[PDB]
């Protein structure tokens, strides 16, 4: 329709491209040294990573924000 | 071989012991919850080959080489639409993780004796 208020738009998300390839640092030797921290919860295994922001470290699903 | 790979992926489809994709495949690799893997080489992979050889050079990870990304996506259960002959559109997959349980078959023995060689 045509309304007086401006139209509210949904969250136009951005598309990722090979995200974990930016965190598995691989050199020419046998080293797989990571850039992102693993999960400290024993509910899951050791596959998921945490958020890497400038001041905190957030989960994917555990919602345990690590401060400084 | 090719028919053994088709048989083990059909067993994975019939017994839900399959981990497709990349993220959950690497998660199942890091979870110590994997048995077999494959790989599609000689493609447009600037970093994917070196990342996946680092990923599969960890704990006796088996590989089966294949030319294209196309016929891997037919026996895995990728695009099971328009079954009246030829498929309509099948996208490309790189690697898959198989953790079959009911492995009382001749094809597993054939591919495993091929792996221990």
């Amino acid at each position: 329709k045509s309304y007086t208020t401006p139209k509210k738009n949904k969250h136009k998300r951005k598309k990722v491209k090979l995200a974990v390839l930016k965190y598995y640092k691989v050199d020419e030797n046998g080293k797989i040294s990571r850039l992102r921290r693993e999960c400290p919860s024993d509910e899951c295994g050791a596959g998921v990573f945490m958020a890497s922001h400038f001041d905190r470290h957030y989960c994917g699903k555990c919602c345990l924000t690590y401060c400084f | 071989v090719n028919t053994a790979l088709q048989e083990v992926l059909k067993t994975a489809l019939i017994h839900d012991g399959l981990a497709r994709g990349i993220r959950e495949a690497a998660k199942a690799l890091d979870k110590r919850q994997a048995h077999l893997c494959v790989l599609a080489s000689n493609c447009d992979e600037p970093m994917y080959v070196k990342l996946v050889e680092a990923l599969c050079a960890e704990h006796q990870i088996n590989l089966i080489k294949v030319d294209d990304n196309k016929k891997l996506g037919e026996w895995v259960g990728l695009c099971k639409i328009d079954r009246e002959g030829k498929p309509r559109k099948v996208v490309g997959c790189s690697c898959v993780v198989v953790k079959d349980y009911g492995k009382e078959s001749q094809a597993k023995d054939v591919i495993e004796e091929y792996f221990k060689c």
